[PDB]
């Protein structure tokens, strides 16, 4: 049985019954967070697994906004040096091109 | 001067300060040495093992007989024709209209004496705290519902009412064997397919309600009274059992069972208030402190109660100040400080401090450390909330920040540009 400190009580015949914390000759030491959480280290009620999942997705949202902005992007690259001053044999439109045709193709 | 409002768990010493600006007072430290559910309830019944009583055939020659009367309860059939001899087996001349008396009635045993007596319970709630004012430890019934002043050493404490408060008993009954949670409905129990057949008034009745069966018969044979009888359903039942009221509670309780109560049952919150006689002669005394620290050794993860740790500062004032603290909990609170190095200090980790904000007087600073991930790695178990709290690793799964702020840089100069375009040609 796993006693976090709650307490659990074992009967055995005629004798008296004990109950403990599971008390020894050890002690903690301003452990845990100061928004509830739960003992020891492990991962088990998840609150140190949340962390995980949480970050994890984090990411994707990066990738997800990045990619979809990027397109629009690409369309106003070829918009701005055309009606700025054409631009239609100027090395100028390259510089600005090379990160257009990344983010069509 | 007055007021906190503390938690009730036993043996652990809260401390509160509530006192006037600048503190040379007295600290308070109370602990709940236990809660003592104080019964107010009604007694539903008695119920006990009980011996049904059929006296032997008394027979009276020839004729009819009417019966009567009630002992407790009674049950009374008058056979006729009874037995078939007329040579003094019958005891009479007669056979064909000869009768017999029989009749049955309920006692009650010496069980009764003893176990078992049904109550519905609401207790009312007395605590049993303990005041330690740093020069004197006594402990005191009182009850904490109501505006309840006592003082006690000329220290006035008016107890405030406890509510929030945890109830083990409903319906419950209370054998002398161990106390079972048990629900029922009385007066209403016989014959013997129940536990509870006989369902008494009072201790010393004399009225019963029982629907016990037992069948007697006519004598129609050599030997002497045909009977089928049914027999007591307690002394069956008894093997059986409820389910015990003992452990029923979330928190706490062990459930006496002669003045019964509840001992132990660590919920409910005592507002408490105090004039504590403050002035005294205050202020003139009040130590200040310098260079504070947090030291931590003795971080094991093993869940106990304990705390080891140690401070180190200097002091070069000398007095008591009171100490310490109302979100940390320390087990001294008196220490004249004159000079100070290291100080080792008992603390109630893991109990109800979590999170610890330590004072020593007017001064202080939040602590500890000890909270590592999932590898392990130790790190500070402080301040900000993330859960394994300000560590690299914690650090590091925060570094997302960066991933927002680069796409909307992105966007904001593609929305600007364009409307540039339009403006510049």
């Amino acid at each position: 049985i796993q006693v976090g400190a709650e307490g659990v009580e074992y009967v055995w015949g005629n004798n008296n019954p004990v109950r403990l914390w599971a008390q020894k000759s050890s002690s903690s030491s301003a452990h845990g967070n100061p928004i509830s959480i739960v003992s020891h280290y492990y991962d088990l009620y998840p609150y140190w697994t949340i962390t995980v999942l949480a970050s994890l997705g984090l990411l994707i949202v990066i990738s997800s906004g990045f990619s979809c902005f990027l397109c629009s992007v690409a369309r106003t690259k070829c918009l701005t040096p055309y009606q700025l001053a054409p631009g239609a044999q100027l090395p100028t439109f390259i510089a600005l091109l090379c990160c257009a045709k990344s983010a069509r193709a | 001067y007055e007021s906190t409002t503390m938690p009730n768990q036993v043996g652990i010493p809260f401390k509160a300060l509530i006192e006037r600006p600048g503190y040379a007072g007295l600290p308070l430290s109370l602990v709940v040495i236990k809660s003592e559910l104080v019964p107010s309830l009604v007694q539903d019944y008695i119920t006990c093992n009980y011996k049904t009583v059929v006296p032997s055939p008394y027979i009276k020659c020839c004729g009819g007989a009417e019966c009567s009367k009630n002992e407790a309860d009674y049950k009374c059939s008058v056979f006729t024709g009874v037995y078939p001899f007329m040579w003094g087996g019958a005891y009479c001349f007669c056979d064909t209209e000869n009768s017999q008396m029989s009749e049955v009635y309920v006692t009650r045993g010496e069980s009764c004496e003893a176990d078992a007596i049904a109550y519905q319970v609401t207790a009312s709630l007395k605590a049993q705290v303990m005041i330690s004012i740093g020069e004197l430890n006594q402990t005191v019934d009182v009850f904490v519902n109501g505006d309840s002043p006592a003082r006690i050493q000329q220290s006035k404490f008016i107890l405030g009412p406890i509510s929030s408060a945890w109830s083990p008993f409903d319906k419950v009954i209370v054998y002398r064997d161990e106390v079972y949670n048990e629900d029922y409905a009385p007066y209403g129990s016989g014959q013997a397919g129940r536990f509870g057949d006989i369902q008494s008034r009072t201790v010393n009745s004399t009225d019963v309600y029982a629907n016990t069966n037992l069948k007697l018969k006519r004598p129609a044979s050599g030997n002497v009274v045909p009977y089928t009888q049914t027999p007591s359903g307690f002394s069956y039942w008894k093997k059986e059992k409820g389910v015990p009221l003992n452990r029923n509670a979330p928190f706490g309780c062990i459930i006496k069972v002669n003045p019964v109560r509840a001992e132990n049952c660590v919920y409910g919150n005592i507002p408490i208030s105090m004039d504590i006689a403050d002035a005294f002669t205050r202020i003139d005394e009040s130590p200040s402190v310098s260079l504070k620290a947090c030291e931590v050794q003795s971080c094991t993860y093993s869940s106990d109660f304990g705390g080891v740790a140690s401070i180190s500062y200097t002091s070069n004032k000398v007095g008591k100040c009171a100490i310490s603290s109302n979100s940390a909990t320390m087990k001294d609170s008196v220490q004249d400080v004159q000079e100070s190095g290291a100080l080792s200090l008992f603390f109630a980790t893991s109990s109800v401090e979590p999170n610890f904000v330590v004072q020593v007087c007017n001064a202080r600073i939040t602590c500890g450390k000890c909270e590592p991930p999932k590898d392990i790695v130790p790190y500070a178990a402080k301040n900000d909330a993330e859960f394994p709290s300000i560590s690299t690793t914690a650090w590091q799964w925060l570094a997302t920040t960066s991933g927002p702020l680069t796409i909307l840089v992105v966007a904001i100069i593609v929305v600007v540009v364009v409307s540039i375009v339009v403006c510049a040609r």
